This record gives C-alpha cells, structure tokens and sequence, in this order.
C-alpha cells in the first residue's frame, strides 16, 4: 500500500503561503526521517530539507533561499512543509520521501504540483474523439479524448479505469491565455470496438473533479 | 557540499546493448552512493543502494559498481521500459546531494507515423467552439512536420502542437496537432486536412474529412 | 550475590544503553552541520563502539558541540565500565588469594 | 598558507536580484570561513561566521553556505547599501589568511 500520500495539486497566489502534507503509513520507527525534494519542470531533483518526526528536529538546504518550514504530527503520522511568500520560481513538483536513517530514499510520495499564479481554478471540458464516417479502418482503431480549458496542472487521464494500458499516450498540455489543453490517444483492435466499451477518466485534483467520457461511434 | 557530476547528460543506445551511466563525486565518499530511476511523469524509484546493492523488485538487469569518487550504474541489455532519467545521490556527508541526471535514449528501427484526424464533437459544437485534432503516432525518428489545409488552402493560425518524450513501451515518438476555431469559422469551410512529412517517406501522409 | 559481579553486569547493560542512545543522539546532533560524516545510524553505532573502547580510528568523529558532548559521555562510560570489570577481577583474585593462604 | 581565491573580482547585479560571492580554499577547511563587508572608507564589518552563522545586527538578507573548499556568501534582493568590498577569511590553520576581495556593483 502507498507508503506516503500527498495531494496532487496546490494553487497559490504570488506572495501567499501554502502548507503541503505527506501522510506516512507502513512500518514507522524513531530513526525515520522525512525529506522534501523540489523538481521544476524539465529540471532535476533538489533537496529542500528533512525532519525526524520522532523528535521534531528539522534541517534545511543552506545553498538555497529558505522558503520552507517543516513540522510533523506524531499521532496523525503526517509531515508538513510550510512554503511561505511564493513566486513563480517556487512553482514545481514537491516530493516527500522517507529515509530509514541509513542514507537512501527507500520510498517517495507521488508529489504535489504547486502552481503559483494569480489566475483562477477551472475544471476541464472532456470531448470524445471518434473517427468520421470516411475513416477507413485497419486491424486497430484510434480513439481519444480532448481535455481542454483547465487550470492549473495537472490532470490524470486513464482508460477504462486503468484497465486499458497498452496503446495509450497522453500528450503534454499547452498553455494559452491561462488555460491548459491536452489529448489522450488509445488504440485497440478495431474488431473489439464499439462492442467492447471504451471510456476515458479524467481527474483534475485542483478542482477535486473526476469526469468520465465514453467513446461511441459518430452519428 | 559534495558535488556529483553525471556526464554525459544524455546517452543513446541500441536495444539489447549494455549501457553505463557515470557518477563522479568531488571528494571521496567510499560507497555511499544510491541510484534512482525517474520515468516521464513518475516519482523517483530506488534501483541500487550503497553503490552496488540490489533492491528487491528491481530487474536483475541493473547493477552498480565503484568506490571513492567514481561510480557506475550499468544495464545489461537495455529495453524500452528503461527509457528514463537516472540520478545518483550521496549520503556520505551532510547535506545529501543529487547529481544532475542522465537521460537514457534508445535508437530503434525507423517507423512511419500512424495518422488519425478527428472532427469536432457535437458536445463541443454546442458550446460554440470547434477543435480539429490530429494524432501522429508511434513514429521514429522524432523529427516530424504537420501541416493543415482548409478547403485546399494551408492553414497556420490557431494550430497548437505537442510532442511526447520517447515512449517506454516501444521507443517511438508521438505528436498531436490541434486546430481550434469558433463554430462559425468552422461552419464556413468544408474539408479539413492534416499532412505529416517524415523521414520514412518522401510523400507526406495525409488525412482529411468533409463537414457533411 | 557479590557486589563486584552485580556491578560488572550492571556496567555492561548501562554501556550497551549508552552506545545505543549515543548513536541515535550523535546523528541527531550532527545532521545539519555541513561536512559532518556521523549522520547515519549503523556507522554511528560503530563510531560509538570505537569511541567507548577509546580505539578512535578517525574514520568518523563528531564536529558539533552536542555531538562532542555525546562523544564525551560515551568515552567516560566505556572507560569507567571497563575499569569496573578490572576492579571486579581484582576483588575476585584478592579473595581467592586470602583463601589459598588460610586467611 | 591557505590560499583563498575569490573570483569574480567584480560582480554586477540589478536591484532586488539574488547575488552570490564565491570563496575557494586551496585545501579543505571544514566550515572555518568568515565574511566581511567593507564600504568605501569604512573598516571591515563581520557579516557571517563559520560559513553560515548569523551575526546580530546584520540584515537577514545575508546568508552563507558551503564546507570543505567551496564557500558562498549570498544576498537575497540586493540594495544600494550593499555596494561594498567583500572578503572571506580562514581560521582553520595558522596563519589566518584573507581572500583578495569581490566588489559589488549595482
Ligand atoms: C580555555 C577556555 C575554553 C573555552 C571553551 C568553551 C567551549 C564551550 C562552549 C562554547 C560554545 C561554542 O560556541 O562552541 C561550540 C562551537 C559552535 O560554533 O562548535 C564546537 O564544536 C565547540 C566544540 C567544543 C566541544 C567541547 C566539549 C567538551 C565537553
Ligand atoms: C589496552 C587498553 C587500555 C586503554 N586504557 C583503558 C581502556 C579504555 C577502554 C585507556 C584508558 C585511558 C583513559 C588504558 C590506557 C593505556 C595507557
Ligand atoms: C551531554 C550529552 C547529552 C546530549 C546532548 C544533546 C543531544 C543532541 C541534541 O540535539
Ligand atoms: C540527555 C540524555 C543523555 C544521553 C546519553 C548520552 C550517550
Ligand atoms: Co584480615
């Protein structure tokens, strides 16, 4: 079971603060440290700080300006990082990780996407992508769904609740006038659709929305 | 702080080949180096600890070696799921530090794209917008050009494109091209076409539909 | 039973506890000091053993105030405890020599 | 003696920007580096001790980092009163030595 649970997203206004959580589960010892790691889009892993929850002592990266304050709650088993007075420089994925006091991060959170923007939250519109009537078919057919007008990142797109995996690519989103848009592409044997059903599921954590969209032939 | 240099930044290899990632520490750190794999949009995953120790669940394919200042992550016989970023990390001295990353790239056989064009949806038309979406899928090499034609005439405005990183399932690339119009602008034209020019053929691959 | 052997036993248990708590507290004290090597638990336990026996190879050592206070407690406890074993052996030998003499 | 190299000799920056001064020691000196600010016609003034420790009265703007051979003095958001010469100093080994100086320019 997921050892470390982080929210998918936080939207924060320039100059405002946010408090990220990281709920630990599994084997827990006094020797355990929880680390926080910052990753900007396309760049690498940068170490922010650590906390020993069994004692509450926290240490910080001295090379970088101090935006973080680390705390932990022994009873709820939750580590927190308070990020204060953010700018667009602070927009990133922030991972938590657990170290058993022996130097390596045995396990990582899935990460929280933090977007620092004035602009407002907006759930996506999900549209079907089925072939038009002249589209000649092969042994395979390509369907998709279009996920547009959302903010901020990210969205997660699955097919048939994750049970459809092979033949999927979801494209990186594009930003235009403070809104994101992407598409996902599934390819199944053509004989199997539309008899066997095909649905995309689009989760957008910043608006706590998850919508479904079934892909049916045009008419 | 201990500096961890990983050079080259990118590594190209042919399937089934043996690959070696390099990590050099600015001072001597015994064997206190750990290696992580991070796939596109995934979190890092521990592969090797203390320079050479196996983790359970990691394929036997992966090994590590080295001590002092020079460290190597090796993969016997690379395969598609190994397409990722690779980071080293030191725990010899406070603070822990990461290397900058080596990206692994696979050189597979050339492949032509599978093009698909999609008319806007009725749900979208209802909202007063129209998006024509074109997929250029599973091609190799990554270099590709998409062109739009409305009623025979090359269209350039309102076209946004997106490319995927190399695919960890088959080592190919994919691209989407999206022409966005108002319902109105979409109503006063008939045929919408998507053209893909790729290494694998001097002739473009073309897909189109008519609004009726 | 006899005080010297009770104290030896007790010395040994105390020393084990000092080693373990010293390892844990040395890591606590030393993380957050740039350059510190005494920062993971397994080598900290080794470091505290080689400090208690006063062997001190120099492969590891604290660089902070509290790490060094921790180190001092560990030294004093290793020296003291091993001293107590020597004392208890001398009591044992002295008592047996009184006997062998008929005293 | 321990050689302390400070390069660049001059640093140009725009107001409110983050600036980083570099100090490199010819051998390893843990964290035994201290930083001084000297304004035009003034005496040196201690800013940071043992590589990262605050002095009281110094603006929170100033921080230090590094150990071994590589040291950094940083200023979050430069302002006019920061125009000065900046020197590092080592106390790891006898004799104490100074770096050659970085001038800050806005
Ligand atoms: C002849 C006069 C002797 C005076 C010495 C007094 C030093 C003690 C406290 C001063 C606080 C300080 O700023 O030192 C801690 C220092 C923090 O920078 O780090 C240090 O590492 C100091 C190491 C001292 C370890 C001594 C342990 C002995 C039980
Ligand atoms: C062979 C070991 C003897 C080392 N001693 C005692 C051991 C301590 C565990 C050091 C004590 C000094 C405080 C004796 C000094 C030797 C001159
Ligand atoms: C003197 C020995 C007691 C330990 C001192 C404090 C422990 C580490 C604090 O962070
Ligand atoms: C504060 C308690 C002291 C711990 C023993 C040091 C080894
Ligand atoms: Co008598």
């Amino acid at each position: 079971q997921v050892q470390l649970q982080q929210p998918g997203a936080e939207l924060v206004k320039p100059g405002a603060s946010v408090k990220l959580s990281c709920k630990a589960s599994g084997y827990t010892f006094t020797s355990d440290w929880i680390h926080w790691v910052k990753q900007r889009p396309g760049h690498g892993l940068e170490w922010i700080g650590e906390i020993i929850p069994s004692y509450g002592r926290a240490n910080y990266n001295e090379k970088i300006q101090k935006k973080a304050t680390l705390t932990a709650d022994k009873s709820s088993s939750t580590a927190f990082m308070q990020l204060s007075s953010l700018t667009s420089e602070d927009s990133a994925v922030y991972y938590c990780a657990r170290e058993r006091g022996d130097g390596y991060f045995a396990v990582w959170g899935a990460g929280t996407t933090v977007t620092v923007s004035s602009a407002k939250t907006t759930p996506p519109s999900v549209y079907p992508l089925a072939p038009g009537s002249a589209a000649q078919t092969n042994s395979m057919v390509t369907l998709g769904c279009l996920v547009k007008g959302y903010f901020p990142e990210p969205v997660t797109v699955t097919w048939n609740s994750g049970s459809l995996s092979s033949g999927v690519h979801t494209f990186p989103a594009v930003l235009q006038s403070d809104l994101y848009t992407l598409s996902s592409s599934v390819t199944v044997p053509s004989s199997s659709w539309p008899s066997e059903t095909v649905t995309c599921n689009v989760a957008h954590p910043a608006s706590s929305t998850k919508v479904d969209k079934k892909i049916v032939p045009r008419d | 702080d201990i500096l961890l240099t990983q050079s080259p930044a990118i590594l190209s290899v042919s399937p089934g080949e043996r690959v070696s990632f390099s990590c050099r520490a600015s001072q001597s750190i015994g064997t206190d180096i750990h290696w992580y794999q991070q796939r596109t949009n995934g979190s890092p995953r521990l592969l090797i600890k203390y320079a050479s120790e196996s983790i359970s669940g990691i394929p036997s394919r992966f090994s590590g070696s080295g001590s002092g200042t020079d460290f190597t992550l090796s993969i016997n016989s690379v395969e598609s799921e190994d397409i990722a970023n690779y980071y080293c990390q030191q725990s010899n001295r406070w603070p822990f530090t990461f290397g900058s990353g080596t990206k692994l790239e696979i050189k597979r056989a050339d492949a032509a794209p599978t093009v698909s064009i999609f008319p806007p949806s009725s749900e979208q038309l209802t909202s007063g917008g129209a998006s024509v979406v074109c997929f250029l899928n599973n091609f190799y090499p990554k270099d590709i050009n998409v062109k739009w034609k409305i009623d025979g005439s090359e269209r350039q405005n309102g076209v946004l494109n997106s490319w995927t990183d190399q695919d960890s399932k088959d080592s190919t690339y994919s691209m989407s091209s999206t022409l966005t119009l108002t319902k109105d602008e979409y109503e006063r034209h008939n045929s919408y076409t998507c053209e893909a020019t790729h290494k694998t053929s001097t002739s473009p691959i073309v897909k189109s539909f008519n609004r009726n | 039973s006899a005080l010297h052997w009770r104290a030896a036993g007790a010395a040994t248990v105390l020393l084990v506890i000092v080693l373990l708590a010293g390892s844990y507290l040395a890591v606590l004290a030393e993380r957050g000091a740039p350059g510190a090597q005494l920062i993971t638990y397994p080598r900290a336990l080794w470091w505290s053993v080689e400090t208690a026996t006063t062997v001190g190879y120099g492969d590891l050592y604290p660089v902070t105030l509290w790490g060094r206070c921790v180190a001092v407690v560990v030294m004093v406890a290793g020296i003291t405890s091993f001293g107590l074993v020597t004392a208890a052996l001398a009591t044992w030998f002295v008592g047996r020599e009184q006997e062998r003499r008929g005293h």
